[PDB]
DNA sequence: CCCTGTCTGGCGTCCTCTCACCTATGA
DNA sequence: TCATATTATTACGCCAGACAGGG
């Protein structure tokens, strides 16, 4: 079965792997992160009630008052999203906040308040989403790019190698908060453990222990173990269990139990580990030697005397062995300082450490810290417990929590924000363990190690940024606060609020302007994840590997598309079924396998996850049960792809489409191309500019479909039914009764967008697809947009192309097109030039609004009306006059009358004036005023008429269980109706039903109406300040020309060389010229191959549209059509497709048939795509050569082309890099103020920098004169030029030099220093 | 205002913006000549609009200065006249935007072009390195007459035929030139007029157009070739050459002092570029201009006559391949099976498992390389015979137009053993080719290996960029300030060689550079060259003829000269062929030719002899 | 007193094109 | 409108060059 727009024209779809999970709707991370950030949700996570409970109830200190928090509310934006981009405001809604003021009397904690009041005050105005993921910003249309950046939570990074110039490894690791300071761990080559807070100053590392009230003895307990020596009857037993001697010397004698174990010499063995074990030695007896290098790990104090033996952490020499032995301490605790194992990180910090208490630790913390103004107890206590232990100013969020106890093993995921110390000691025993050896360090591009910050996270930080703003305020004024005189806006002020979040949604490195010229692009600028922004890393600085792809991106970002130049991979693009997890991480779909069976459900899985699992390939031949059909299977284990089992698996990929994304999976043959031309065919692309005639592309992938409804420049349908097409203004769409709601009786009105500028200046206009009367579904299209044919995807257009060099004139990568490629208009573009003109009052009085232009004669007065102003529509070019805009006093009279710029034509589509209020002559002003008022009223009426036909006939048609007499029903025709009693038995009540509807219509329409006038008759609605603000939208037609970019799908750039005629082309025995000629010598460096296959698969899909117009031409009965369309449609291997054409019911055989004659459209899904043997097979269903290579002859000659070229279909894109918006040239014209030298850029009227290197490439000539005048007489000395100009125009060429004027504003800014610069003897 | 890369001295007096300059795409135009390019008609209005002032006033047709104004304005039908009387004898510079050494700006004579881009004569492109994927040109215009007059004497694009880095010419055919001769000038074992007789080239074309003979067609013609053994006399031989057709008819276009061995072999890329060489080492350089532009002109047309697509069938899959792939298996699986029973370690694994996937990546290069050099087995009057084939991406590859033995390995051939990010080779190659799919795992290495030469590419472009800064800023002040330093001192070259065979031979390092001492003969103390004469090619061939050891020449490190180096110890010209002229800047020049290169170089027992001697 | 980690400064590609956005305060 | 005058983030990579520390 299909819908009733996917039986006009069916994709034939070969892709042989059934595809188990449909695509997501590709602009989902916009819109769920938004509709996270505004939604009422109660238990406060996440969105804007987490920053009203973390802001609220702000009480003050014992001000006694209150303020607490109820509900909040967005009311309606005052301005629709179309009237927004024409005025110039925000797209915004204001936020109704309630708060309850409630005020103490002097000691109540608990007691009831003396006063409350409360009311919904306003703060702010946030800026809503458009439904296709956008915002409107100031008129403008802006998109905010999700950023990628650290986790929060512990990181242990190695830095291996690069410092110490001696090998050394070191080992420092990171605790990130998401809100708060910064606390690293980092070990230097001495082998000392020292922390740093915020990149501050070096602190060895356990004073942070010593901050959190920990004695030396308390830390030798958490970072050592103890070694027992025993005071006996001779030389100090050790106890020693076995494994403290793996791997090192016998230094002694190694006996117990009247037996010799291990001799001195030869180092201890696991086997003499296992005679230790079973012969269960513990207690040995050591020499003095022996003791005389370790290291005492608590205090012993002498009993009798009543003094210090030893502190802790001393090391023992044997006059200390003296002391301690005669006193009467008999067990003596030792630290294991294993150097292989456990080494004395912690105790050589120690003895580095100038502190020895806690209050010194935080005195050395807060002189760290703050430094200059003194460290006090209070002051350093305050510090060093708001650093890391308050709600306030440290707040790992979940997700920092979840990596933090997940980088530590622990068993839970959810915990408080703040740290402990038990959280600081386990990261410094973690760091610890990885210098031992147990336990490895992380790497940063590792996607589970990467969180994606996305549009609600972003505006809800910023929104608390401007929260905590406002309680200080609130905190200010409560405790100045005298009551009851105040309510709750002399406390509250809404400017903080709208003024940040106005800063983030305007000027921020992520808010950024829409790449607004075609629906691929403007579905691949919202599905962007940027590396850069704030938190993130930069441009110019990094890197190497965070520009490099990593095995996790397998299925969460695009591998292939990623922008070439100074930003690689840092601006990935986000694969096509990648959702985004809870905590914000990448989850990509799998197939869950239990057993042989490989199981139709899907899960879903994050990098972190994806490591433990074996996770199949996605194109493993499995048949009609799940089972593969190998006993083993290409997987990939731990970011390693290798060869398992067919009984080991967990999980299979999706979808063959899911690697790659919704750019470059657009392109088909992909997995023909090569990775950089797959790279830069996806990067150009996204550049195509909407020509006039959208072309259906016949080698697709499918992928259209998705990608031109879910961005929403075509109008889908929202609940299905019939037509009623009117449609010059609006489609009007009768809705079938089950969708139809039971009252709001209801037909769909769409209104279309017609001709109106994008943000690139290229046309966005939409046009029907469905004709009157004619079934559409819910979720199918109705008016196709820019570049869509029918709700697919037309970038470009599809042309005959031979592959052939032609006569040098497509050399390196140029392209030779025909004169038939120009004539039909099929790529002649239509650009749209939005042009301000306003009349401020700078000085000397108002500038003004006249035709009454000066000086100028008789050509000023010509475009415009009497009163002024370019009169709409005509046939403008260069230098003429649109808005006279010129001011008296500036015999003293000027021209800043804004005219059309250099080089351009065009027709005037639009004026726009909401000028400064009295823009009107004697009257035009008013009089459209009458025309709008009289407007407005007329369909008012209309549509309660057009709803009252509609009710009086279902008046009417219910009349039948109350009154069927229809010669006693028409009585009153515009008076009343319905006269007939009922009473009970069945409801008949409806007449009453629809009477209120009538009465409640004309008693609205009336309101309606009452507000439209009221509306209507008004100066005109815009800001202050500006006074003439006239915009005039110019639309240029540009065609094609020597010197335009045009490009394919595949990278094949070029720039179009000669426009030759119709006859100069090659053309084939059947007399077609070609169209567009490429040249086959890029093919075999450039390794893109797809081109060709989509050359010929394309030819194949030509044949088969050549085949059905001679069939339906020559115009044969459907059955031979039906026929050849379901040969068409079986075709080859085993497919998804096949189709159930019997039951197009003689009718719609025949619209498939009438929109298929212009070729068959093949989709050749991604990486599971069309094979060789199905092209050739295709080629010989229709009558083509099987090769795809015809013998062509050549116009010129008449004669053939010896052996035969290649000619086909490609799917070729006019790129919006046209050649009369770059063309530039200058003779004289204005320069810059500082300096001397002429202006830069094209729409300022400059010339060309002729840089440094140019100036050595003279150098490397002999060009003095030509460097000469190349800097002095074109460049910047104003008598050099001057002189210069009237030689030349004498006739005279030469040169008078003379000096830069630049040099000498470099000897007036050196001189501006302590510096006397001079120029010496004559 | 002054430190920094945006301060007076980098921003606005060694750089600065420029009048009488114009921007615009370019694109190719393959009918000029290589001294002129095509120029739009709007920006050839807009450059020159003082001369057009002049010239309006000169004739009388207006009077003030604003009148010659409006009409320009206007642009009425007397003011095109007008321009093509400024443009005829007046070069201008064209310059490509990233300008490295000093072929980046190279001066022509416009031709007015109905259009908007610049047509640029298609050799010149591989001097700018131009392709025409987008890229833009800027022209500027000498205005004096000391700056027309060097624009034509020393930056005018016929002056550029050889790269200052080396003795290369730089005007070598670059890519359908070379794949339109080397369709002509070939041959094959039957075509129409075998083995016929012809009286001459002019009718060896004449057989070509007519339709009776085919272009490579093996012929006995008599072609008169001019040697001129004589002191500057030309002398004529004529002989029968057993050759082919497309030879005789590029024998029509060779100058008169070339032999017809020039174009009796079959004229890749190397072979028509030591053409061009031996042209203008022989004739000089007026015909070495014309010859160039012959050579495209019939290059292009021919190669339009040729019809070389490139097809999905042109890719030649080795029947060889799948069995080539199985053993590949069945010895992995081997080593894994010792693996499970951990006889050998992991690195010994991990080296045999790289070691036969190379040795199955070189068998299946080997196996397409045989299916494509000598494909085509067609018979001529009786039993079959092999030659090389005609095949269109083996002709690509062959000729040297576009491909190696990489590319078209990659496409027909397993693309070999990708490496991973972390800079180790991956242990399971891709093992299918671009004309077969890569499937999704298969990719995902490849792109691994083509995202990091992207970023190699894009970051290494920044330092090879400073390089040059730092190079042209120490040499800076060097110039050929004298004649003769008057020393006896300079280095002594000799063949360099690292343990292989002799890796650069003693004519590469010693041609053109002034020796030190007299150089003896190798047999016992005779002058066989004066001490001061410089090394050109005739010298260096009774170098090499004598079998000299090694030169002691002089070197630019042991010039006597105070502040610059004298005319004898820099040496040879290095695109003209005399010695360095008294003033030509010889430090800029270097470091460009040093810094140039930047962006091609990369960025990240016991003794067994081999000749018998 | 001669090695020495450690800290501080100083580099990091040219040319071009499009767009938007610009200090608070205040009797 | 016309004088008043400066604070609560961190996440480059060498590579010279100068400086206090210590055998
Ligand atoms: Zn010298």
């Amino acid at each position: 079965v299909y819908s009733y727009t996917e039986k006009k024209r069916i994709r034939k779809d070969f892709g042989k792997r059934p595809q188990v999970l449909d695509v997501p709707y590709l602009l989902s991370i916009q819109l769920d992160s938004f509709q996270k950030f505004i939604e009422q949700d109660p238990e406060g996570q996440y969105g804007l009630e987490a920053a009203f409970r973390s802001v609220f109830p702000i009480q003050s200190y014992s001000g006694n008052s209150e303020l607490q928090y109820v509900s909040y509310r967005l009311g309606e934006p005052v301005f629709d999203v179309q009237e927004c981009q024409i005025r110039g405001v925000t797209y915004s809604a204001p936020l109704r906040v309630k708060l309850r003021l409630v005020i103490y009397e002097r000691e109540a904690p608990e007691g009831t308040v003396k006063d409350i009041k409360e009311q919904e005050v306003y703060m702010g105005e946030i800026p809503l989403m458009t439904d296709n993921g956008t915002f409107v910003i100031n008129g403008t249309e802006r998109v905010i790019v999700s950023q990628l950046h650290r986790s929060p939570g512990v990181f242990f990074d190695s830095d291996k190698g690069k410092t110490h110039s001696s090998g050394k490894v070191l080992y420092n690791a990171r605790i990130i908060p998401y809100r708060g300071s910064w606390l690293d761990f980092e070990f230097d080559p001495k082998d000392n453990l020292f922390v740093r807070i915020d990149r501050r100053r070096k602190l060895p590392a356990t004073i942070i222990l010593r901050a959190l009230n920990y004695t030396t003895e308390q830390i030798l307990d958490l970072f050592f173990e103890k070694v027992i020596f025993e005071i006996r009857d001779n030389k100090l037993q050790m106890e020693l269990v076995p494994e403290r001697l793996r791997g090192e010397t016998a230094s002694f004698d190694i006996e117990a139990n009247g037996k010799v174990y291990v001799e001195k010499g030869r180092r201890i063995t696991a086997r003499h580990i296992r005679q230790l074990e079973k012969d269960d030695v513990k207690l040995i007896e050591v020499p003095v030697e022996y003791i005389a290098g370790k290291v005492v790990a608590k205090d012993y104090i002498d009993e009798s005397t009543g003094e210090l033996i030893c502190a802790a952490n001393m090391e023992l020499s044997l006059d200390l062995l003296a002391k301690l032995s005669q006193s009467g301490h008999k067990r003596i605790e030792t630290l294991f300082t294993n150097d292989l194992d456990h080494g004395p990180y912690i105790s050589e910090t120690l003895r580095v450490d100038p502190t020895n208490d806690r209050l010194s630790a935080l005195v050395e913390i807060y002189r760290m810290m703050r430094p200059g103004e003194p460290p006090t107890r209070e002051a350093a206590e305050s510090l060093f417990e708001n650093l890391f232990f308050s709600e306030d100013r440290y707040d790992l969020s979940a997700v920092g929590r979840m990596k933090f106890n997940r980088s530590l093993l622990r068993e839970e995921i959810e915990g408080s924000g703040i740290l402990s110390k038990d959280d600081i000691i386990d990261v410094m025993k973690k760091l610890i363990d990885i210098r031992n050896g147990k336990g490895e360090v992380d790497d940063i591009d590792h996607l589970g190690n990467r969180r994606i910050r996305s549009v609600g996270e972003m505006a809800e930080n910023q929104f608390r940024v401007g929260l905590v703003r406002v309680e200080r305020a609130v905190k200010e004024r409560l405790s100045l606060g005298d009551l009851d005189t105040l309510m709750p806006q002399d406390m509250i002020n809404a400017k903080p609020i709208s003024a940040a979040v106005k800063e983030f949604f305007g000027s921020s490195q992520l808010s950024q302007f829409m790449d607004q010229n075609n629906p691929l692009s403007e579905i691949t600028h919202k599905r962007r994840i940027s590396a850069l922004g704030p938190g993130g890393l930069t441009r110019e600085r990094a890197g190497f590997e965070v520009r490099d792809v990593h095995p996790t991106h397998y299925g969460r970002v695009c591998p292939i598309e990623t922008p070439e130049g100074p930003n690689i991979g840092l601006i990935n693009s986000l694969s096509v079924y990648a959702q985004t997890n809870e905590y914000g991480f990448l989850e990509t779909p799998y197939r869950k396998v239990t057993d042989g069976v490989v199981t139709d459900e899907i899960h879903y899985l994050s990098a972190i996850e994806e490591g433990n699992y074996v996770i199949a390939q996605a194109n493993s031949n499995l048949d009609e049960e799940g089972h593969f059909v190998e006993d083993l299977v290409t997987c990939r284990s731990k970011g390693e792809s290798s060869l398992f089992s067919r009984d080991q698996v967990d999980y299979m990929d999706v979808s063959t489409q899911q690697v790659v994304s919704v750019g470059a999976s657009l392109i088909p043959f992909l997995e023909h191309d090569d990775a950089n031309r797959a790279l830069m065919g996806a990067n150009m692309q996204r550049q195509a500019v909407p020509t006039l005639r959208a072309d259906k592309p016949l080698v697709g992938t499918g992928m259209e479909r998705a990608v031109a409804v879910d961005s929403g420049v075509t109008a889908v349908a929202k609940r299905g039914g019939v037509v009623q097409y009117v449609d010059a203004s609006r489609i009007v769409i009768k809705v079938n009764e089950d969708e139809m709601y039971p009252g709001e009786a209801g037909i769909d009105i769409y209104n279309l967008t017609k001709y109106t500028r994008s943000n690139q200046n290229t046309c966005i206009n939409q046009m029907p697809c469905v004709s009157l009367g004619e079934p559409v579904e819910r979720g199918d299209v109705l008016a196709d947009g820019p570049s869509t044919d029918l709700g697919e995807l037309a970038l470009g257009q599809n042309m005959r192309v031979a592959f052939m060099p032609w006569n040098g004139y497509n050399f390196e990568d140029s392209i030779l097109v025909s004169e038939r490629v120009v004539q039909e208009d099929r790529f002649t573009t239509i650009h749209i030039q939005e042009l301000a003109c306003v009349s401020r009052d700078t000085k000397l009085g108002p500038e003004e609004i006249t035709a009454d232009i000066p000086n100028v004669g008789e050509a000023a007065l010509s475009k415009l009306d009497e009163s002024g102003i370019v009169y709409i529509g005509a046939e403008v070019t260069g230098g003429d006059i649109l808005v006279g805009k010129v001011t008296p006093k500036g015999s003293d009279v000027k021209d800043s009358s804004l005219r059309v710029p250099n080089g351009v034509s065009g027709t005037v589509i639009d004026v726009q004036v909401f000028t400064r209020d009295g823009v009107e002559k004697d009257k035009r002003a008013l009089e459209i005023e009458e025309m709008q008022l009289k407007q407005a009223k007329k369909d008012l009426s209309e549509e309660l008429q057009i709803l009252e036909a509609g009710l009086f006939s279902r008046i009417r048609a219910v009349l039948v269980a109350g009154g069927v007499e229809a010669e006693k029903l028409d009585k009153l025709p515009r008076d009343r109706w319905l006269e007939l009693g009922l009473t009970d038995e069945e409801k008949q009540n409806q007449l009453e039903q629809l009477a209120e509807q009538y009465d409640e219509l004309k008693h609205e329409f009336e309101k309606k109406l009452e507000a439209k006038r009221r509306k209507i008759t008004q100066g005109d609605d815009l800001a202050p300040g500006v006074l003439k603000i006239v915009k005039v939208y110019l639309a240029v037609k540009r065609r094609i020309q020597p010197g335009d970019k045009m490009a394919g799908r595949h990278g094949n750039k070029g720039v179009i060389s000669k426009i030759n005629p119709i006859e100069d082309m090659p053309y084939d025995e059947n007399g077609t010229p070609v169209d567009i000629v490429l040249n086959p010598l890029g093919v075999p460096s450039r390794m893109n191959i797809g081109q060709i296959l989509e050359t010929h698969l394309g030819m194949a899909a030509k044949g088969i549209g050549d085949k059905i117009n001679a069939m339906l031409k020559q115009q044969q009965e459907v059955a031979k059509l039906r026929e050849f369309i379901q040969r068409a449609y079986d075709l080859g291997a085993d497919v998804r497709q096949k189709v159930d054409l019997s039951t197009f019911s003689d009718e719609e055989v025949m619209r498939l048939a009438e929109n298929l004659r212009k070729g068959m459209p093949i989709a050749t899904p991604v990486f599971d795509g069309a094979k060789e043997a199905e092209i050739k097979e295709l080629l010989k269903l229709g009558d083509l050569p099987t090769s795809g290579q015809i013998r062509l002859y050549d116009g010129r000659t008449g004669e053939q082309f010896e052996r035969p070229v290649t000619v086909g279909y490609m799917y070729m894109l006019k790129l919006n890099h046209l050649v009369d918006d770059k063309m530039h040239a200058r003779s004289t014209g204005s320069y810059s103020l500082v300096t001397q030298q002429p202006l830069g850029g094209k729409a300022q009227f400059g010339g060309q920098r002729f840089g440094e290197m140019e100036v050595w490439a003279l150098e490397a000539y002999g060009a003095a004169y030509t460097l000469q005048e190349m800097l002095t007489v074109k460049s910047d000395d104003v008598n050099g030029r001057t002189k210069m100009y009237k030689n030349i125009v004498d006739g005279n060429h030469q040169m008078e030099p003379g000096m830069p004027e630049s040099f000498n504003v470099l000897l007036k800014e050196i001189r501006s220093l302590g510096i006397n610069i001079e120029l010496e003897d004559e | 205002m002054i430190k920094g890369k945006q301060g007076r001295f980098r921003q606005n007096l060694l750089g600065k913006r420029v009048d009488y300059s114009g921007r615009s795409v370019i694109t190719v135009g393959p009918y000029l000549r290589l001294h002129q390019c095509g120029l739009p008609k709007k920006m050839a209005l807009e450059l020159f609009k003082p001369f057009i002032y002049g010239k309006l006033e000169l004739r009388g047709l207006a009077t003030t200065i604003k009148a010659a104004k409006k009409m320009v304005e206007r642009e009425e039908a007397v003011v095109w006249d007008i321009l093509d009387e400024v443009i005829r004898e007046h070069p201008v510079l064209l310059n490509r935007a990233p300008t490295l050494h000093r072929l980046g700006i190279q001066a022509f004579e416009p031709v007015l072009i109905e259009g908007k881009a610049i047509q640029l004569h298609p050799l010149v492109c591989a001097a700018y390195n131009a392709d025409f994927d987008g890229d833009q040109m800027a022209v500027h215009v000498p205005l004096t007459l000391e700056a027309q007059l060097e624009a034509r004497a020393l930056m005018m694009s016929t002056n550029n035929i050889l790269s200052p880095a080396n003795g290369e010419p730089i005007i070598v055919p670059s890519q359908d030139v070379v794949l339109g001769l080397y369709y002509m000038t070939r041959d094959c074992v039957n075509a129409k007029g075998e083995g016929m007789v012809l009286t001459g080239p002019k009718e060896a074309e004449r057989l070509y157009r007519s339709g009776l003979a085919s272009l490579h067609a093996r012929v006995k013609v008599r072609i008169t070739e001019y040697e001129k053994d004589a002191n500057g006399e030309l002398v004529a031989k004529t002989s029968l050459k057993d050759t082919t057709v497309g030879r005789a008819i590029l024998w029509m276009i060779v100058p008169k002092g070339l032999p017809y061995s020039i174009v009796n072999q079959a004229l890749g890329k190397k072979a028509i570029s030591k053409m061009l060489n031996t042209c203008y080492r022989i004739l000089g350089l007026k015909p070495t201009v014309i010859f160039a532009d012959q050579i495209m002109y019939t290059g292009f047309a021919y190669a339009a006559r040729s019809g070389a697509s490139v097809g999905i069938d042109d890719m030649v899959i080795p029947e060889k391949k799948h069995e080539i792939i199985s053993e590949a298996e069945a010895e992995v699986a081997e080593i894994q099976e010792q693996f499970q029973s951990g006889l050998v370690t992991a690195g010994e694994r991990y080296n045999k498992v790289i070691d036969i996937w190379a040795a199955a990546n070189d068998r299946v290069s080997k196996a397409m390389m045989d299916n494509l050099q000598t494909e085509t087995v067609i018979n001529r009057d009786g039993q079959e015979e092999k030659q090389v084939s005609f095949n269109s991406i083996y002709m690509m590859a062959d000729s040297g137009a576009r491909g190696s033995a990489a590319q078209i390995r990659q496409l027909a051939g397993m693309r070999g053993l990708m490496a991973k990010p972390d800079g180790s080779i991956i242990e399971t190659p891709i093992t299918a080719n671009f004309r077969e799919g890569l499937n999704v795992l298969q990719y995902f290495i490849s792109t691994h290996g083509a995202r990091k030469g992207l970023a190699d590419t894009a970051l290494k472009t920044a330092n090879s960029g400073y390089l040059t800064r730092r190079l042209v800023d120490v040499a800076q002040d060097l110039v050929v300030t004298e004649d003769d330093c008057g020393t006896h001192e300079g280095i002594m070259m000799t063949p360099v060689i690292e343990g292989g065979d002799v890796k650069e031979p003693l004519r590469d390092r010693v041609l053109g550079r002034v020796t030190a001492e007299d150089v003896l003969k190798p047999g016992t103390a005779d002058i066989l060259v004066p001490r001061n004469t410089l090394l050109h090619e005739q010298w260096c061939d009774l170098l090499e003829e004598n079998s000299v050891d090694a030169v002691k020449v002089r070197s630019v490190v042991s010039c006597d000269t105070d502040f610059g180096v004298c005319a004898h110890c820099y040496g040879r010209d290095l695109a003209r062929g005399h010695i360095i002229n008294k003033g030509e800047a010889i430090g800029v020049i270097a470091a460009q030719s040093i810094g140039e290169p930047g962006t091609q170089l990369t960025m990240r027992s016991s003794i067994q002899v081999k000749n018998k001697g």
